[PDB]
């Protein structure tokens, strides 16, 4: 004679728990059944456990937060939407509330947004991945897209199953150039969503807040690109560059290794969104929208300051467009990148990938690379000789993005970057006119200034016959083949052909399968081979 | 260079030991230090810290214990701390830096009952945001229309509110951005209150306010549930209907935020008791 | 059951299928009639979807298909109730079929017209004309065939029996204009039926008018109309309202009391329903009595009742805001001051038992409520019957529905309020009072981030209830103790009269700082409820001062225990009283004489409405917006009435703010009351305390031979301490003392320190002022300033400027001590140029002080300073006065307009000063702000009545524009000061076109205003032998009169406009009655025209040829049917 509503008063009754394991093991089974509960005929109990977790929020445990983080994640807030707009006595709770339950409104802004604040790092990571998660599945109503849940739920469900079968000199990570097809309801969602966390940057007061906002904001530019979503990151666009850059020009932001770098890659992610509209076809030359070139040349300008200290700190040297030694600020910086370097001398921990010093310098080569896109020969010219020479002391550290800022400067020096090559519905049409159209559509159609590279490129060949790392050597087959590409003779990199010899009888592994990750590298290597095919 | 450090040092140490009126002192100390070499940014913080310790003070003396006898002596030392802050934050350039410390400032103002300081203080911030940062601009002008309210400055609170709209149109449009969708529902809901309550007459009547009724006489980005009650407490207040402003006022408290039930609130008492008669 | 959404999106997806296979197929009429009656309901909400439109579309052009649309709506228009399904439907019963144009119209009337949506029920009219409009435009015997007679006749009969005939006039006059297609003198009992027909109503729509009108029946027969059932309860505030403004100006009010004995009747009548025996209310289980809960439900359930308890409520709140400045005999009777405790607790309870069984009351019931509970506690007699040993159910359940209605509206579902032997609801009453104090930190901190789910209109009210509830007996000490001691090991045994009389702290866990915080918090919020407590924290706290965090803390808390007792009315009760102020400025001898007197009348009145819209209401926590009074006690005693502080409280000091200040009282109040050359308050010695602070502190800072030298953060509060304390002195030689505390101390201290100078330098100027200032005094404090003045810490200045208005208040300063003058007033000007129209930008409160210093510099001592400095200061306020909002905060600009109102109106000024204050007058009247020119209006009314053809036409022009061009309350408060103003400084004939004019123009947005303004004019002139006068202007006006654009407000006016010609005493009575009726046309408004118009010239008249100019002008526009040609009838005979 069991029920299967027994456990709702048992899962509530063991959330209120004195001890915080059980709390955890509690908010652990509340996400087993929760959306499952929603999507049922208990959907009021469902609701009422969404409630119920939202007071884990300000437990002393960090387990039991990252938990509930996780839970409200996995809520598809469409549904939730759904079933708040028809309830009717849960708004008012056990003591007769007045208003509404705004679970969305209470779980993106009192847990996702406020755990950002956390002191814990752990539960700020936790926190801004929820963040992403949570973007596709908001609801706000007047949104052109979807008028009512019941659309929002039913184009889930239908944009799977109903999925019409078919099918059908390189820019850098963060540049889009044709003009995107946005969904325009979730372009609103991310919309909010960025101002809801832009607004708590500058409207901080402690230093957790402001780490756990950067870090949201620059993994929202990663899983939603800027150069995808212009309208979602505020009115082509940067959005909140000088947002960010404000933190980098800083005292005590630049210091935290972790955050800095996140704002690096933001930054460089916003000023690179506003690309194709802030190009025309002085210094900076490229650029149309002369607003953006303080902001361009104060980022590029910062980049190579850190990246020197970066080189001062490996060549273990003690402290003109990359000088530090000038400012008090990056003094302190050194101090920190020169302990942390120091910590990493003296271990052998070899798999570590959560290491600052080299994650640091492998985003600070991150958003160089992608800045030199939007930039030539004539405003890089004069500065590209340090950035060589800063490349040499941290290429044995990260050589992976040494090579890819290698590459970059190869596209400026010889004009192949960007900056140098420019010029209503509900049902009836989700469920079945959308679908039914595009199909028929489809039956229809069915009827019918190089010498200096050399010592930084030697290195690559060289370390490319000794390392095992497959992304370090498929990098250099890219860099070779681009080589290749800007017609530089073969015969000058390869003087006496030991590099193709290497290659070839490296097939001899891949083909009897001794070569660990030979699926990575096979086509960089094939691709090399039929450039080389037309090179005598 | 090693003054600067000490002084650091002693202010956290007093910190620790929760003398901050001295810390804070000391914190402006350093920040002394920083200008004799010039650190902008040193200088900044130290400032900045040291205005948190004093509004920490004033809190602790207003809010932690409400003594009686205090009279606002901890803010008149954090204003200048952050005044002066902010001042050197313009003058190398950051706008939004000074701008974030304008709105520290007048969040302690208005928590700390000046709500009429704090709109002065949140108004100024949204000027230095609003050239860069349209959005953030919007939201402290959002911050001083709500301490207007506070102040009982219901035109004043009408003038931004006016004002957030059209900016809002300006920056974030046609249709809304959805960021910029927000802040005109809550423009769109607070203006028709604010103009039912006060009832300009013709001769005052912008043209801004005058289109906006007409609205009211489609929805735009307002659910149609609260733009049909927003539209019958429009007809319901022109024709003196007392009993349906009764009952549309209990049908949109759940729809309405605190801030604009206490608007139609005063819009209900206002058409039952009318104020300036002096009974 | 909120069931399934992918059930639904199949359930909404099939139905809309279904739709576009039968508007593909419309040959086969069983489907289509299928979903027609069984899922109208769905095919309405789904209408906006392309297959839904067009199966409606379809149904639309079939005259069977729209006739089974129609009745299956009848069927189901329950369910379509919601404004957003109403909408729907309407848009679907648009474009219906013609042929069923007699059903839907019948369905409009019957079930959609009366609504509470304005918009749909103008919706349902504007498409029920449409459907009348093609009914007589079709063919005459199908129209009949739609309509039948008794349908014709019955819908009309429905439009007559409800209200919808006059509020769809369009509507009504289309279904007659198709039915014809298809074939006494007033004497005092006429004057009573009137009121009768209007204030016997349930109507709310004009209750100042209507309030006036029952004030004008005979004071014999005022007993028996409000006492008589059906009289318009609603009207009870109103009359006390209107009632109290005849007391508040010594006439005694029959109004007033005639309303108080019906107010307190029907409250003891509601009493009387009550059960006999009252439990604590229990919002969760209030089942376990049977009939005592079941008494409640037929009483609070009942509509009738439910709705007098706010309404009784109103005028009870009414009542007891008044009652403190009552005379004697008007007083709460001693027997109604149980019903009124159990009355309280009643709506309440019954504000609650609505929020459980339906949504939440209605704002203004639930202002009500709180009122009445606010107000209850803080009255004496009042609050001993609740904290008694009987009424412990009632304490109990104004606990309980308080803290219910509290959490209802601030605290969401899945929330809490506070973010981090005896029976159980007296402990559970202990644990929701110290709940809802901790509250008073967060959640009801007006303002705060966490109050943003409470409207502003209930923060004050239940800040004041909790408070007022927290000082109760029954929780009182438990609430003193810190939540942090409960959670430690301290468990004592309660006992008393409630069982909850819990002992005071033990002093060691006050060594812990984060409890001496809260215990510091919970004595200042709540203050002491006796002497006995008083003495009890005084103990305590003096146990404190045997690490230097808890010795700085408890110099604070002693601080604030001793300041708490100059509170006026209760000395302990911080619900009751604010600080005690003593102005510095005396009453002015401009005011009271022949034109004064005068000017303090309409001053008065603009004072009042000054207060309600620019006044932070501190002292105030009701609603009520005439309540402004200043803690100005006789210190001839009782507190001074707010009307005669007109000009007297300090200019630094805020409009409204009751705070703490640095010049609180004059040493002109030290001086008269305590009999000083240059106490028991409330039963509590502070003789003993203020001495004890000062033997004390003497030995606390002065003395550095012992050991230690005591601590840098020690020091600077002692003086901050004794400061504020020196407010109590009482001799002459505890001003010695205080005195040679700081004087040695200034040279122990090093003087690299500024956080301690703030407080030293003006407490050795205020010290030094009531000392004498003499020779020996002046010369090392004079020094003190200027060594302050060139400060980095600009608090010292201001301070130590505040010092110097100290120094040179009344004690006269020693020639030899001219010195000081000129640097401070030089430093007056100098600091004031860079910030004189900046203000903003710069600190507000050193504005505030180094405008009230020149001020009072500038009044009493005019020789010390030049002219220079005296011209300049009205020019230097002058530039911040006009400039804009952001420019000049309001306080700002408040206080220098009513400095230079004080420093006119005082004959000190000199002659080329004055008459330049007086140009700036008239550019500060046009400003958007209603308060800036209201405040401005006040300036202009001093600047002219002080200086009594060629000035006064420019500035009574501004008075009548500002009716035009102003907000509803700004042009209600001009005109009610606009029957004075042209009657002192205007001839009756040099101001008489413009009044009428003005009461006629298309450009004038509130007639019903100017109405009032030409009654008090009229019988202005009527009553002072003038009478022939008003007959003269009448006729000039008639031909102006007759050609109103409106018609409606042609016959409007001329019946205002006979009744301010009137001499009869009961036709000038119904100026409110027809002021009320502004725009109607209604038969009972025509046969008022005539008979207002009979009594003009009929009774009274210049001459018989006159006659003739009066029947000529009418003549004119004498139309066949409207009220004129009725009118020409009626005095044709
Ligand atoms: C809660 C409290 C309060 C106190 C302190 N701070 C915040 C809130 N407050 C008390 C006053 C109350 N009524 C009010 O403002 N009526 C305003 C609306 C327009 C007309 C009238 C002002 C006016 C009065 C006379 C002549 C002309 C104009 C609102 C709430």
């Amino acid at each position: 004679t069991f029920s299967l509503a027994d456990c709702i008063p048992l899962l509530r009754k063991t959330l209120k728990d004195e001890s915080s394991v059980t709390c955890k093991l509690a908010c652990t089974a509340v996400r087993n059944c929760v959306m499952s509960l929603c999507s049922s005929s208990y959907s009021e109990l469902g609701l009422q456990l969404i409630i119920d977790v939202l007071t884990l929020r300000n437990s002393s445990y960090w387990l039991v937060r990252t938990e509930l983080l996780e839970t409200l994640a996995e809520i598809d807030f469409r549904l939730v939407s759904f079933l708040e707009a028809k309830a009717e006595n849960l708004h008012r709770g056990a003591h007769h509330y007045t208003g509404l339950l705004k679970l969305q409104e209470r779980v993106l802004n009192n847990v996702v947004i406020h755990l950002l604040g956390d002191e814990d790092p752990r539960v700020r990571h936790v926190a801004a991945a929820s963040l992403i998660r949570l973007v596709p599945k908001l609801f706000y109503k007047c949104d052109q897209g979807q008028a009512d849940p019941v659309v929002a739920v039913a184009r889930d469900q239908s944009s799977v199953y109903l999925k019409l079968l078919m099918h059908e000199t390189r820019i850098y990570r963060g540049y889009n150039l044709l003009p995107s097809i946005t969904d325009v309801t979730m372009e609103n969602n991310l919309s909010r969503v960025i101002a809801a966390v832009s607004h708590e940057l500058i409207t901080s007061t402690t230093r957790a807040l402001t780490f756990g906002c950067c870090e949201a904001l620059c993994l929202l530019s990663t899983a939603f690109p800027v150069c995808i979503w212009s309208l979602g990151w505020h009115c082509c666009t940067v959005g909140m560059a000088t947002m960010i850059l404000t933190l980098l020009s800083s005292a005590w932001f630049p210091l935290d290794l972790s955050a800095h770098q996140d704002a690096l890659i933001l930054a460089g992610n916003l000023l690179a969104a506003s690309a194709p509209k802030s190009l025309r076809s002085e210094v900076w030359p490229a650029l149309g929208d002369r607003a953006l070139v303080p902001m361009v040349e104060q980022l590029f300008s910062h980049l190579l300051k850190v990246i020197n200290i970066c080189a001062h700190v490996l060549d273990d040297v003690a402290p003109s467009l990359g000088s530090f030694y000038h400012l008090p600020s990056y003094l302190k910086l050194h101090d920190v990148l020169k302990a942390t370097h120091a910590n990493y001398k003296v271990t052998l921990d070899l798999q570590n990938s959560t290491e600052k010093f080299g994650g640091f310098l492998r985003s600070a080569l991150d958003v160089l690379s992608q800045i030199l896109e939007l930039a030539t020969l004539q405003d890089i010219g004069k500065c590209v000789e340090e950035i060589l020479g800063y490349l040499k002391s941290c290429f044995s550290r990260e050589p992976m993005m040494a090579t890819v800022c290698v590459q970059q400067l190869l596209k400026t020096l010889f004009g192949t970057n960007l900056a140098s090559q420019f010029d209503r519905p509900g049902l009836y049409h989700y469920c079945f006119m959308a679908p039914y159209t595009h199909f028929t559509q489809a039956l229809a159609d069915a009827s019918l200034h190089i010498r200096l590279f050399e010592p930084l490129v030697i290195k690559a060949l060289k370390q490319y016959t000794t390392t095992t790392c497959v992304q370090l050597q498929k990098q250099v087959l890219d860099l070779l083949a681009q080589l290749v590409q800007l017609r530089v003779n073969y015969c000058l990199l390869d003087s006496d052909q030991v590099f193709i010899g290497f290659v070839l009888k490296q097939f001899e592994y891949i083909e009897v399968g001794q070569f660990r990750e030979s699926e990575a590298i096979i086509p960089n290597i094939f691709f090399f081979l039929v450039l080389l095919s037309y090179e005598r | 260079a090693e003054a600067g450090e000490q002084f650091g040092q002693l202010g956290r140490e007093l910190r620790a030991q929760e003398c901050l009126p001295y810390a804070a002192w000391c914190q402006l100390a350093v920040a002394r230090c920083q200008q004799a070499l010039f650190h902008g940014p040193g200088e900044a913080l130290a400032l900045t810290e040291a205005a948190r310790l004093f509004l920490r003070q004033e809190r602790d003396a207003r809010q932690r214990l409400v003594c009686p006898a205090a009279y606002g002596e901890p803010l008149q030392a954090a204003a200048s701390a952050l005044g002066a802050a902010v001042r050197l934050h313009l003058e190398l350039g950051q706008p939004a830096a000074a701008a974030a410390l304008c709105l520290e400032l007048a969040a302690a103002l208005r928590d700390l009952g000046q709500p009429a300081a704090a709109a002065g203080h949140f108004q100024r911030a949204a000027q230095l945001q609003l050239p860069q940062l349209p959005l953030a601009a919007l939201q402290a002008l959002g911050e001083a229309a709500s301490c207007q309210l506070l102040a009982r400055d219901y035109t004043g609170a009408l003038a931004v509110f006016t004002r957030m709209q059209r900016l809002a149109r300006e920056h974030g449009s046609p249709a809304a951005l959805g960021a910029f969708s927000d802040v005109l529902v809550r423009c769109e809901v607070s203006r028709v209150l604010l103009l039912l309550l006060l009832q300009p007459p013709p001769a005052k009547l912008l043209p801004e306010h005058a289109q906006t009724l007409e609205k009211y006489s489609s929805s735009g980005q307002l659910p149609e549930e609260l733009f049909l009650l927003l539209q019958s407490l429009v007809m319901a207040t022109h024709e003196k209907d007392t009993e349906a402003i009764k009952s549309l006022q209990v049908e949109m408290w759940p729809l309405l935020t605190a801030e604009q039930n206490h608007l139609l609130h005063l819009v209900l008492q206002e058409t039952i008791s009318p104020s300036g008669q002096g009974v | 059951k909120l069931g399934m959404c992918n059930r639904e999106i199949v359930r909404r997806g099939a139905l809309i299928l279904f739709c576009d296979y039968v508007c593909q197929n419309l040959h086969d009429s069983e489907h289509l009639t299928w979903l027609i009656v069984n899922h109208i309901q769905d095919l309405i909400s789904l209408s906006h979807e392309p297959p839904v439109q067009d199966f409606i579309s379809a149904v639309h052009r079939n005259s069977a298909a729209s006739g089974l649309f129609i009745q299956a709506i009848q069927s189901r228009c329950e369910n379509l109730s919601t404004p957003t399904m109403l909408k729907k439907t309407l848009q679907c019963l648009e474009g219906i079929h013609l042929s069923q144009s007699g059903a839907v119209l019948t369905l409009y009337v019957d079930r959609l017209l009366c609504t509470p949506f304005r918009v749909l029920a103008r919706m349902v009219d504007i498409l029920a004309c449409r459907r009348v409009e093609m009914l007589l435009a079709a063919n005459l015997q199908s129209s009949m065939a739609q309509l039948p007679m008794e349908e014709l006749n019955r819908i009309q009969e429905y439009l007559q029996s409800s209200g919808l005939a006059q509020r769809h006039q369009r509507l009504y006059s289309l279904l007659d204009r198709f039915r014809l297609s298809t074939m006494v003198s007033p004497d005092k009992d006429w004057y009573v039926h009137l009121v009768k027909s209007q204030c016997w109503t349930r109507s709310d729509s004009a209750l100042l008018e209507g309030a006036e009108l029952v004030n004008r029946i005979p004071a014999e027969d005022m007993n028996a109309f409000m006492m008589n059932s059906e009289f318009n309860l609603s009207l009870l505030a109103p009359c006390l309202s209107l009632g109290m403004s005849e007391i508040s100006g010594g006439q005694k009010s029959a109004l007033f009391e005639a309303a108080r004995e019906v107010t307190l009747a029907r409250v003891s009548g509601t009493v009387q329903q009550l059960p006999a025996v009252h439990h604590v209310f229990q919002p969760e289980l209030p089942a376990e009595p049977a009939a005592y809960w079941s008494k409640l439900n037929d009483l609070f359930g009942d509509a009738a009742l439910y709705q007098s308890l706010p309404t009784l409520a109103r005028a009870l709140a009414q009542y007891l805001v008044v009652v403190s400045k009552l005379p004697s005999h008007l007083h709460l009777p001693p027997e109604k001051e149980k019903d009124i405790v159990k009355f309280v607790v009643a709506t309440l309870e019954a504000l609650s038992w609505h929020l459980i069984h339906e949504q939440i009351p209605l704002s203004l019931d639930l202002q009500a409520g709180l009122d009445c509970c606010c107000l209850a506690l803080q009255l004496p007699g009042l609050w001993s019957v609740v904290s008694s040993t009987e009424f412990v159910t009632h304490a109990c359940s104004l606990i309980y529905c308080v803290h219910f209605i509290l959490e209802a509206v601030a605290v969401q579902p899945g929330e809490q309020l506070l973010s981090p032997q005896n029976p159980k609801y007296i402990t559970a009453a202990c644990e929701m009072v110290a709940e809802m104090v901790e509250s008073l930190q967060s959640v009801l901190a007006l303002g705060h981030k966490r109050n943003s789910g409470v409207p502003a209109f209930l923060t004050p009210l239940l800040r004041n209830i909790i408070i007022s509830l927290a000082r109760l007996p029954l929780v009182n000490s438990y609430t003193r103790v810190p939540p942090l001691v409960w959670k430690l090991g301290w468990s004592p045994k309660p006992g008393g009269d409630f069982g909850t009389a819990f002992p005071e702290i033990p002093v060691e866990f006050l060594q812990e700082k984060e409890v001496f915080k809260e215990f510091i918090y919970r004595i200042n919020t709540l203050g002491w409820t006796s002497r006995t407590q008083f003495e009890e924290t005084w103990a305590t706290l003096l146990g404190v001062l045997v690490r230097t965090q808890i010795n700085v803390l408890a110099v604070q808390a002693i601080t604030s225990l001793v300041l708490s007792a100059m509170t006026v009315p209760v000395a302990g009760n911080p619900a009751v009283s604010c600080l005690e102020q003593q102005p510095r400025n005396k009453p002015l001898k401009a005011l009271d004489t022949r034109f004064g007197r005068k000017l303090s009348i309409i001053r008065g009145i603009v004072e009042q409405e000054i207060q309600a819209m620019v006044s932070k209401r501190e002292n105030i926590a009701t609603h009520h917006l005439y309540q402004a009074w200043d803690p100005v006690p006789s210190l001839s005693g009782a507190l001074i009435s707010h009307e005669k502080l007109l000009l007297q409280i300090n200019p630094e000091r805020e409009l409204g703010s009751m705070s703490y200040k640095l010049g609180q009282v004059s040493i002109h109040s030290v001086w008269l009351g305590n009999s000083i050359t240059p106490k028991h308050r409330a039963g509590v010695d502070i003789h003993s305390c203020s001495q004890f602070l000062l033997e004390l502190y003497s030995r606390w800072i002065l003395p550095s031979s012992s050991a230690r030298r005591t601590p840098a953060i020690l020091i600077s509060e002692v003086v901050r301490s004794l400061l504020v304390v020196s407010d109590l002195f009482t001799e002459r030689n505890q001003f010695e003392l205080m005195y040679v505390t700081l004087t040695e101390l200034r040279r122990v201290h090093p003087s690299e320190d500024e956080i301690l100078a703030q407080y030293l330098v003006p407490a050795t100027c205020k010290a030094a002022a009531v000392l004498g200032m003499d020779k020996a005094v002046a010369e090392p404090v004079s020094r003190l300033l200027e060594s302050t003045l060139r400060s980095s810490h600009l608090p010292s200045r201001v301070g130590a400027l505040h010092g110097v208005l100290y120094v040179l208040e009344c004690d006269l300063l020693d020639d030899t001590a001219k010195q000081l003058i000129p640097v401070i007033s030089d430093y007056l000007l100098s600091n004031l140029k860079g910030i004189a129209h900046c203000v903003n930008i710069h600190s507000q409160q050193h504005v505030l002080v180094m405008c009230a210093t020149a001020f009072y510099l500038i009044e009493n001592y005019p020789l010390d300073v030049g002219p220079e400095f005296s011209a300049s200061i009205i020019q230097m306020c002058g530039v911040m006065l006009s400039g804009s909002e952001e420019s000049t905060p309001s306080i700002i600009y408040h206080c220098a307009l009513r400095g230079l109102e004080r420093l006119l109106l005082s004959e000190q000024l000199s002659r080329l000063d004055a008459e330049s204050l007086v140009k700036l007058s008239v550019d500060r009247v046009n400003v958007h702000s209603p308060h800036r020119a209201m405040a401005a209006l006040g300036l202009m009314l001093t600047c002219m009545y002080t200086g009594k053809v060629i000035v006064a036409m420019e500035r009574v022009s501004v008075l009548f524009d500002r009716i035009r061009k102003g907000f509803p309350c700004e042009a209600r408060v001009v005109a009610r000061i606009l029957p004075q103003f042209l009657d002192d400084f205007f001839p009756p004939q040099d101001i008489m076109n413009k009044v009428i004019g003005e009461f006629l123009s298309n450009q004038q947005p509130y007639p019903q205003f100017m109405a009032t303004v030409v009654y008090k004019v009229f019988q202005t002139l009527h009553s002072t032998g003038q009478s022939s006068m008003v007959r003269d202007w009448v006729m000039l006006s008639l031909s102006n009169f007759t050609q109103r654009a409106p018609v409606a407000m042609a016959t409007w006016s001329l019946s205002c406009f006979f009744v301010s010609a009137s001499t009869s005493p009961w036709v000038a009575a119904i100026l409110p009655h027809v002021i009320s009726r502004m725009g109607k046309l209604e038969q009972v408004d025509v046969n008022l025209f005539c008979l207002v118009a009979t009594d003009f010239y009929r009774h009274q008249i210049e001459e018989e040829l006159d006659r003739r100019a009066f029947q000529s002008v009418l003549e004119v526009v004498a139309a066949p049917g409207s009220p004129y040609h009725r009118l020409l009838t009626c005095l044709r005979n």
